[PDB]
């Protein structure tokens, strides 16, 4: 059937040269069960036990039946006959027969067979494969078609690891050949002595004279000449077949048929990474070679990673169709359209098809290739990199490089990050997270973000132990310096003089302990955030008035236990995130700034809130979330701005009735309190709703079923 | 029996988590 | 099954005669077997050993057994009958089996019999391809242009696979030669030895001891039969013997390991198909023998230009002309684009369609453009981005005469195309791509001097220096933008020359300074600085001596503040300086009331100063991210503002009069701190809910009759 492939040209002649000797055989049998016989005819005259061989000539008158002659012929055929003219067609038979089981074992032999059928059968489906022929011309490929070559690279591989352990198909093909070459050999030893006592003439001394009358007989055998022929082409047949052999013996043994180089193929192609196989596969391959080296050269193609690299690649362009991914896209805070590939072996090109998507985010993208496809995504402005070692092709690049614009990198090593986007040029946020500090690569890796010019943000996540001075030549243009070390201290050294473009400084869980002076310096920030910082103390904010443009002071998260009161010359503060510190009572000082609008001091020790909160006119969102706050004085209700009054966890024993008086309040939490009963005039405010009036159930049972038919008809309404 | 044996036991010798489990053991 | 392909009439006639012979083989072997024998006679009276031929007859009495006459019978046939009378059959079976081995021998051989089935795999699978009856023709399916191409790619992989060595034609040569000379010595042996087969033998064995007589008289009953399966086995050996004459000869008339498509390629159009050689001609011919047919319709899958022809035609399948209007778009200029991108060819439908203005070729290799381009009636616009471009010279000339506007995309020499310069009668023309090489230092761009009528010109070009060529070049131009995206431009004085130039735009050149040649042009209208980081600006002192400069672009940049001379530059209206640093703009600075566009957004403004109400012939202000708090009587000053850009702003309130500016297109809100929108601003019909960027909360504060007409108003 299909096993040819595993048979070489000494394979296909063994099998001919047995055929037509079991041709032969059977010849030989049929005649000898046909028309073997010996006529024999008694010498008349004997001397010493042999015929003496002593006017018409006359026959010789013998006196015997023709029964007697046939018992005579029997007699003689059985005991004087030699056991070669006899039993020649047999043992032939016998010989073919043994020689066709050594020729077919190892087909038979489940160890050996199971191997062979895996082989062929992968091997074949390999060969008439398309994306072979794909890869070796080196576009679209169809769904059925790209299952079959995923499914046919994971079986060559899983037959590769299956095959290469052990050499027992080469063992059983060796030892077939040792078997029928020492059996060539003995049958031509034994066949070439003995072919020559198949004669004609046969002399017979039988000892049958008390039943024919006659002892010495002279026999003819009629089929002698013809079997002496038929033997001497048997004969010549073994010698040939041996002669196979000792061929097939001497290929087996020259080289090394357990190891295989795929040198031919893997220079002849691209792909150098084709591994040289080794054991029972090579020696089936070295067969296939013997039959045909393009089975071979096509079958190779499936033994490297980077043909099922590129085939992987392809195959995800294929699956990630472009209709799942219009339902993948979602938007970020930002309000831009948005993707998030997460764990894929490469990036589909479906994806790069897009038009309207904005920020793609490409997280745990393990050595993929950027095409520049990437012209079609013309809304593109925010590459998210996450764990991605991205390389690059040149329009792309260039394509980046005019209108790419916000980059965050992510990285574990300090080679993880891409050395192309220093070449960026319309870059200009940045978002290095993960640890530039290294040894001999401490802001080194970094110094080409000199060649970055329109930088503005630069958010580092990286546990630096010093500021880099990279970023002090740089923060002339730099606007925003979100430095997260998740616990290690900077010493700022005032270098930050240099920096004067800065809006925005976010200094985040950097340990600080005291609030350094090179912010004091600055003069174009508004807005502060020092959070996690540990500040046990901020009594320097008195020279904070020299920043006359700040508006959101975020110390939050911080050990502050008191404000001083010199925050109350921070006029300009719009915003002060105090919340989660250790703040146990506001100094009426900090109430004098008329310009605050978000006063959180949620998470915190106050226990009383003054009545000067009423001056405070502006303000919009009070949260005074989880506090030691028991009653709001009614002069909190005299800032009538109040929007989201955050009330929760407190210790409130019970809400006035002023809230009634409040008009911007659109979300009121109340859950989690001391209060006693939700009074009426809660329901006067227009714009609270139920998802605003967040409450204990029973709480909102309180107030009226017509008040709380209006509340819930504003969460229906 | 031999039948489901054989059927259960070579869709098995096709399945992909069957590698995937043989990588995660080694 | 599928070898008869490769069986020409010899090898046909030759595998009967091998049947023919193989069954009067076995005929001759039963009959041997089974009723061959000799009736022997003694002759009664001899004469030295030879038999001498010497009341009712009586029959010779012999005395001699019926086992005697079986012994006589088998030593007479055995001693005494010829050989070949007794293995003619046999010998007439090996040969028979020679000559089928040496036939077939060629399809047993693995190392041949692989090339065989290969070649007849492709030769039927190229058989039975649609595509080659449209490439005898001279539409198809995406599945018969996928295989169409798999079996091109197939037929080329085996033609390098085959070619190179010649192992069919010499086992062929082989065994032609190996089967003559069989027939020469069967015919030369069995001619002298079918004399033999004699009815009558004369036996002389010496088995008087046994018999009694010496010579015998014999009759070999066959004798006469095989002689008529001789003679006539003779003859088909003569038939086996010329026919394979006649296929030696053909194997050496002519050199079969050299096929020649003369005939094909004359006959068909495809004149590049190879003379193909070796086994592969050896197999073309042997087809040739069978059906020419099958050659000349595999002799098309040999030639690159029917690849290419293939190529067209399943792109012009794939861009069929609705998807090319599915595909058609607008650009910034409102001219109809076609954004290509990524083909392996380009097709010839989006050539038909006469609608197409701007031809777009983004990215698109191997591109040789036909004169179906001369098909295009609005082509002004060729934007080839890394685009090698071939066009023929009727095509050419096509486009030197409705070409106008031709935009380049290049990384350096290697997508500069080259016939550009013949084009004379162009109008528009962009660059981009890094010009500034080693040893090659603008030396690219010196053949766009036969250019005349070219009036625009823009470069983004990353220029360290200013170039020589550009400066020579820029005589005829009107428009001229600079992009040096982050790098320093050296004009040092040298656009004094450049007298002719009416907009000059510097996008990025990071200057720091502003050039003393710009002082010296009477054309420029428009100035563009945009993003060269200017922070004090004490040049503009030299701009008074122009009285042409309408618009001043510093906008991007860090300028701290805005000197008082500026204000004497009555020709200017338009002030494009949004995202700078300026802490207070001056009163002075608004004398000039002429300033109908304005761009001041992101800014450090507190408050809007007293020279808006100045201010008269306006029409926008862009005051958006800075600390301004009201809509004073300075802005209330002004009655012919339409779009107030002013979001996210600290903006207290909108007082009263802003609600007489019924001519208001837009306002901008994205974020200010307004109370609530007054109840003036219902004095106006004409904002419409879409007309106005207003934030939701704010929006639903007006009265519900206000609301009502606003949504009417947006409905009607
Ligand atoms: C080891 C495996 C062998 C397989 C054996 C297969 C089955 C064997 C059993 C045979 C079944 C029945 C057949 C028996 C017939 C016996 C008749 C018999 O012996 O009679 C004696 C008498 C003696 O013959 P003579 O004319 O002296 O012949 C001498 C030759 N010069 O014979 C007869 O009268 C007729 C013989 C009958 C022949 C039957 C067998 C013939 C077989 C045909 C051979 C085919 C040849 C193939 C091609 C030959 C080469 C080109
Ligand atoms: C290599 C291995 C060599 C194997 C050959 C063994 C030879 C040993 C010789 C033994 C020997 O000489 O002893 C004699 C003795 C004969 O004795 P007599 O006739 O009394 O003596 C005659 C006087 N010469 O010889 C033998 O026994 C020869 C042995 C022959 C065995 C051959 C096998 C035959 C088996 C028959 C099964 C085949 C059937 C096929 C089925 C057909 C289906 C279509
Ligand atoms: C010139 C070239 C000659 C080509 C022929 C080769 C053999 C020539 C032999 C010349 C010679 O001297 O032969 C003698 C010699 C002895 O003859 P006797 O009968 O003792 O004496 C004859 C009385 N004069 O004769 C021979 O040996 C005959 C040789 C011919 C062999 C016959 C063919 C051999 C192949 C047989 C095929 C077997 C196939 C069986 C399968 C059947 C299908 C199921």
């Amino acid at each position: 059937p299909a096993y040819r492939i595993l048979k070489p040209w000494w394979d296909v002649f063994t099998d001919y040269i047995s055929i037509v000797m079991l041709m032969i055989a059977v010849f030989g049998g049929t005649l000898q069960v046909t028309q073997d016989k010996m006529i024999c005819l008694p010498c008349k005259w004997v001397t010493k036990d042999s015929c003496n061989d002593s006017t018409g000539p006359t026959g010789i008158k013998y006196d015997l039946d023709r029964h007697q002659y046939n018992y005579v012929d029997a007699v003689c055929y059985e005991n004087r006959l030699h056991w070669f003219a006899k039993y020649f067609p047999y043992l032939v038979l016998l010989h073919t027969l043994i020689f066709l089981a050594c020729s077919n074992f190892w087909f038979k032999f489940p160890r050996t067979s199971s191997k062979l059928e895996h082989f062929v059968s992968i091997l074949l489906k390999c060969f008439d494969s398309p994306w072979t022929t794909r890869a070796l011309s080196e576009g679209v490929l169809d769904k059925k078609e790209g299952e079959q070559a995923k499914a046919l690279f994971e079986k060559v591989k899983k037959f590769r690891t299956h095959v290469e352990e052990g050499d027992i198909v080469y063992r059983l093909y060796m030892r077939q050949t040792i078997i029928k070459v020492i059996k060539f050999a003995l049958i031509i030893c034994y066949t070439v002595y003995y072919v020559h006592n198949i004669k004609f003439d046969v002399d017979c001394t039988v000892d049958i004279e008390s039943l024919t009358g006659y002892r010495t007989y002279r026999c003819a055998h009629p089929l002698a000449t013809l079997f002496k022929i038929l033997a001497s082409f048997y004969i010549s047949l073994v010698i040939f077949y041996g002669l196979i052999c000792m061929y097939t013996l001497w290929w087996m043994l020259r080289r090394s048929l357990k190891k295989y180089s795929f040198e031919s193929i893997r220079e002849e192609s691209s792909y150098s990474d084709i591994p040289d196989v080794k054991n029972d596969f090579a020696f089936m391959l070295h067969l296939i070679d013997q039959y045909d080296p393009l089975y071979s050269k096509r079958f190779a193609v499936f033994l490297s990673e980077v043909s099922e690299n590129k085939l992987r690649q392809l195959n995800l362009n294929n699956e990630w169709t472009l209709d799942k991914l219009r339902q993948r896209l979602t938007k970020n805070a930002q309000d831009k359209l948005e993707l998030h590939l997460f764990m894929l072996s490469g990036i589909p090109d479906t994806v790069f098809d897009l038009v309207e998507l904005e920020v793609l985010k490409l997280e745990l993208i393990p050595d993929v290739t950027i095409p520049p496809s990437i012209a079609q995504l013309t809304g593109l402005k925010e590459l998210w990199l996450y764990h991605t070692a991205a390389k690059i092709e040149a329009p792309a690049l260039a394509f980046l490089r005019e209108n790419l614009r916000a980059l965050h990198i992510k990285f574990t090593d300090i080679k993880e990050i891409p050395l192309w986007i220093y070449s960026l040029k319309t870059l200009e946020e940045l978002h290095l997270t993960g640890n530039l500090s290294a040894e001999n690569n401490r802001y080194i890796v970094i110094d080409g973000l000199r060649e970055l010019k329109r930088l503005k943000v630069l958010r580092l996540k990286s546990n630096l132990s010093k500021l880099p001075q990279v970023v002090t030549d740089v923060g002339v243009h730099l606007q925003k310096l979100s430095i997260n070390n998740e616990g290690t201290k900077l010493i700022v050294l005032n270098s930050l003089k240099k920096m004067v473009n800065l809006t925005e400084l976010e200094l985040i869980r950097c340990d600080l302990e005291r609030i350094p002076h090179s912010i004091f310096s600055l003069h174009n920030l508004q807005e502060i955030d020092l959070k996690d910082n540990n500040l046990k103390t901020i009594e320097e904010i008195i020279s904070f008035q020299h920043l006359h443009r700040l508006t959101c002071l975020k110390l939050w998260y911080n050990h502050i236990a008191y404000i001083p009161i010199q925050i109350g010359n921070l006029t300009n503060l719009e915003r002060l995130y105090l919340n989660r510190n250790k703040i146990e009572k506001i100094p009426t000082q900090l109430f004098y700034c008329r310009k605050l609008r978000y006063l959180d001091l949620s998470h915190n020790n106050l226990t009383f809130l003054p009545a000067d909160i009423g001056l405070l006119q502006n303000l919009q969102n009070l949260a005074v979330t989880a506090n030691r706050i028991e009653a709001l004085p009614p002069e909190l209700f005299q800032c009538r701005k109040l929007r989201a009054l955050h009330l929760g966890n407190n210790v409130l024993q019970s809400l006035p009735s002023r809230v009634g008086e409040l008009t911007n309040l659109t979300q009121i939490e109340l859950r989690g309190n001391r209060l006693e009963c939700l009074p009426v005039e809660l329901g006067e405010c227009p714009l609270l709703k139920r998802s605003g009036l967040v409450v204990e159930e029973d709480l909102f049972s309180t107030l009226p079923p017509e008040v709380k038919e209006r509340l819930w008809r504003a969460d229906k309404e | 029996k031999i039948e489901h044996f054989i059927s259960i036991l070579g869709k098995c010798f096709d399945s992909p988590w069957t590698t995937r489990a043989l990588s995660e053991v080694s």
